This record gives structure tokens, sequence and C-alpha cells, in this order.
């Protein structure tokens, strides 16, 4: 469990009237190959 | 009596050539099963 | 081995040879 440098993404969505509706930060779920090469990633997930 | 046979054809002559070219549907399938194929096997049962 | 040993290993590279050596040990 994390308690505390930049591997996150800013995710943006706009509607028809050019207005940003989400503008949120997000992090990518690991791929199963990454889990295969590092099983501790499943624990973090 | 005007056209000389050794001068070459005076009509329209249809040349041809074979070409290697995959269709869009075939390429989409290839992406599915060779680059976007993340099935559990082929990942974890590869040994 | 013992139950203490198995509780501190974790999954590893190819996971099918894993989980079957573990099962044979747990059955033993």
């Amino acid at each position: 469990i994390r308690v505390r440098v930049e591997g996150l993404q800013q995710i943006v969505l706009r509607n028809d009237q050019g207005s940003i509706v989400l503008d949120a930060l997000g992090t990518a779920a690991p791929s199963r190959l990454a889990v295969k090469l590092d099983w501790s990633r499943l624990s973090a997930w | 009596n005007e056209w000389v046979p050794t001068s070459g054809p005076a009509w329209k002559v249809p040349y041809l050539e074979n070409v290697v070219k995959r269709s869009g549907r075939r390429l989409l399938a290839e992406l599915r099963i060779a680059s976007n194929n993340g099935s559990g096997d082929r990942t974890f049962l590869d040994d | 081995k013992t139950l203490y040993n198995y509780y501190s290993e974790g999954p590893s590279t190819p996971i099918m040879p894993h989980l079957v050596n573990r099962l044979r040990g747990l059955d033993a």
C-alpha cells in the first residue's frame, strides 16, 4: 500500500460545445505481461 | 497494307503484373491475433 | 519444506511449473 515520481496521465474529455468535462488524473492498469515479469505489480493492483 | 507487323501493335495492348497486397480486413485480423492478442495463454503457458 | 517456507515464496517465472511443485509440496 502506497503512503507517500511521475508515472500518471492527465485524461481529458470534451463535449460538442468545446467544454472540458473530465480533466482528471489517472494511472494505467498493468498489463498481464507486466504481471508476468513482475508479480508484485499484481499485489499493488 | 499500312501497318507493318514488326513495327508493333497499333491497337490497345493490355499488360499485366502480379502484386502482393493484403486487404484492410486481412490486416485488421492480423493486428487482432498477432499484436492485440493478449490471451492468457501465449502469455503464461508459453514455456 | 514446511508451511513457513511456502508462505514466503510468492509466484515466479513460468507459473505452470510453479503452482504444481507447490501443490506436490502441499500434498506432501
